[PDB]
RNA sequence: ACCAAAGCUAGCUCAACAUAAAUAAAAUAAAACAUUCACCUAACAUUAAAGUAUAGGAGAUAGAAAUUUUUAUCCUGACGCUAUAGAGAUAGUACCGUAAGGGAAAGAUGAAAGAAUAAAAUAAAAGUAAAAAAAAGCAAAGAUUACCCCUUCUACCUUUUGCAUAAUGGUUUAACCAGAAAAAAUCUAACAAAGAGAACUUUAGCUAGAUACCCCGAAACCA
């Protein structure tokens, strides 16, 4: 049995502190990333969120009447039906979206859990992924966040996973006023779109719990 | 393996636009237009074939049918009234005995079974009746007890064989 | 809810004009612009054919109420409009700095 | 440089939410046709039963019921489209028909006329610019001169055993315009005697994704 070591470094978020020390054991770990279950997954989210409101009109749905414009044979002209046909400029298109669809569907749980899975792996051994205590903001501006995150030397998109969203509101306020870098999210809302859509993780200790009891439970669910 | 020599080299990070299939996931689907096949897309040279009036299915072509030449049985007949009954081997079931399922006497029972997926699901089967027909049961576990509605002959052997019980309902 | 009326000095902070003060002529809500009186000179053609004498006159071209503010009657700085309500029981406009009546 | 293109903005589709009476047919499908025909007129929610029980020139096709499973609001728009697209609509006007009815085309300077700021001036058509020494040419190429004569070659497409064919279609140019259906299968992945979001399959299966079946035209019938 092979266990991995991850250590997770306390910030205090104060300033100019780089030292902590937990020791964490992430068995969700996977040594193979997969990419082909992780495009997959990202092509089925781009997927159902899809409107289908594409719309046009058949032949048929054409206002226009249905009459001859003029007699079969004799007149010097070319055979015609009426003018909302698709070879008239007053007419539709017979392939086109105007028939309505739904372009989502239904993934095996174990394929999408395998992809949260998969991606928190490749974040993991990519050095983006950081393990903390707690986190801190008790100044609560703009600026202290910028200037965190450029001495510290984070990344350029950091995904802030901490919150039980039941709580710490000087966190929150903060975090979700007008920053771009950095993004918020509970720990029970997280997902592999929002993992994906940035380039470095951040995450406290009970969002690591309940992440961890989450992913082995589906993981020995599906063993089992 | 395939861990350290993906941790040791640094990559791009592997954004979104670095997401690629692997060989032969999805198929490059044809499109008709080019000078690959002529104006025909495929459909050949006039014909009826051409046309999308084309035949139906299941004609051969104004002769008589194959259907029509065949004589009838009651084959058919048995699909909507047969009573159902789904026959069971004693490997499944000494399998589950060494699967660590529950051994007591008491808690045993068609429910539990379904628990364990070892059950096949009856939603279109009507009067469902539980057979068990003899199988891997050479020198299978003993003390365990059995509810059927009816169970062949060689099933109530090999069952009271080792010290098995038999319920019949 | 309006920003400028026609007879009030104005100043403007933008553009080639910025900086001076003068009195608005006209007001157009259609075009959304203002006339300050002897600012931005442009080129006018009035002429006389019979009498052989053609006249160029410089007059006043529209300018972009949005680059245009108004003065208040006591700071005499330019400020931005605020609706409010006297102790008087009146609905006026005044200075976001002052409490001089615009008006 | 000439007729000319090129520069924007109205405008809407669809989803969601809010709010004085009386059995209609037929064409058609069953490659004819005659019993028959999902469908349409009004009431008809989800899963599964199930394309099953049955019905039918036992042909085409039609097709349930018993029974099963289900769920609280609050969270709005675009991997929809621009004058040939999207409604026909700057409009049911102009105009046509006795009538019912049918049904169009149509705007751009600039922040400001303050009327010479713009930036290209190349689509098919004639002007600046015609054939040129007694020479032949499905219209060019190899040579040759900064041009040409000489030599080497039977238009395209469609339909056909076979067309440069005196078989078919085309004045030219621009623009518009006609292969959108996964059962079984091959293939890429998930798990594996189990797969799959309480529904089915299963002596290696099961689930998901990805692969193949285009338009115009009658003479007539019925209301």
């Amino acid at each position: 049995x092979x266990x991995x070591x991850x250590x997770x470094x306390x910030x205090x978020x104060x300033x100019x502190x780089x030292x902590g020390l937990t020791e964490l054991h992430p068995d969700v770990f996977s040594t193979a990333p997969r990419l082909d279950i992780l495009h997959q997954v990202a092509i089925w989210q781009k997927n159902f969120k899809r409107i289908s409101y594409a719309k046009t009109k058949t032949r048929a749905e054409v206002r226009g009447g249905g009459r001859k414009p003029w007699v079969q044979k004799g007149s010097g002209r070319a055979r015609h039906g009426s003018i909302r046909s698709p070879i008239w400029r007053g007419g539709g298109v017979a392939h086109g979206p105007r028939g309505p669809t739904s372009y989502y569907y239904m993934l095996p749980m174990k394929v999408r859990v395998q992809g949260l899975k998969v991606a928190l792996t490749v974040k993991l051994a990519q050095d983006d992924l950081h393990i903390v205590d707690s986190l801190e903001l008790p100044t609560a501006d703009p600026q202290y966040l910028i200037e965190l995150a450029r001495y510290r030397r984070w990344g350029d998109s950091v995904l802030l996973v901490d919150l039980e969203h039941e709580d710490m509101p000087q966190n929150v306020v903060a975090a979700t006023s007008g920053l771009k870098t950095f993004n918020l999210v509970p720990a029970v809302g997280l997902n592999v779109h929002s993992m994906l859509k940035h380039q470095t993780l951040v995450l406290t200790l009970p969002t690591v719990a309940f992440l961890e009891e989450k992913l082995x439970x589906x993981x020995x669910x599906x063993x089992x | 393996x395939x861990x350290x020599x993906x941790x040791x080299x640094x990559x791009x990070x592997v954004s979104l636009a670095n997401l690629k299939p692997n060989p032969g996931s999805r198929k490059p689907e044809r499109r008709p237009r080019g000078r690959r096949r002529g104006r025909k897309c495929g459909r050949g040279h006039k014909g009826e074939r051409q046309r999308g009036t084309r035949p139906r299915l299941g004609f051969e072509g104004g002769q008589t049918p194959f259907y029509l030449r065949i004589p009838k049985y009651g084959f058919n007949e048995g699909h909507s009234f047969r009573h159902q009954y789904q026959p069971l081997s004693l490997n499944r079931l000494q399998y589950l005995i060494d699967l660590g399922r529950v051994d007591p006497t008491q808690p045993i029972d068609l429910t539990q079974l379904v628990n364990g997926r070892g059950v096949t699901i009856q939603p279109s089967k009507r009067d469902y009746g539980v057979q068990l027909v003899e199988e891997g049961a050479d020198t299978f576990k003993a003390k365990v007890n059995i509810e059927v509605q009816m169970a062949s002959e060689l099933a109530i052997a090999a069952i009271e064989k080792n010290g098995g019980v038999v319920t019949t309902a | 809810d309006w920003h400028l009326f026609c007879g009030d000095k104005v100043e403007i902070l933008e553009g080639k004009d910025a900086g001076k003060q003068g009195k608005v002529v006209q007001v157009i809500r259609q075009r959304n612009w203002v006339v300050v009186e002897g600012l931005n000179t442009h080129y006018r053609y009035v002429g006389k054919t019979v009498d052989y004498r053609g006249t160029m006159i410089p007059s006043e071209a529209p300018l972009l109420h949005n680059q245009v503010k108004l003065v208040d009657p006591t700071d005499r700085k330019p400020t931005d409009v605020e609706w409010r309500f006297t102790e008087a029981g009146e609905r006026v406009r005044v200075s976001t700095r002052s409490g001089r009546i615009i008006p």
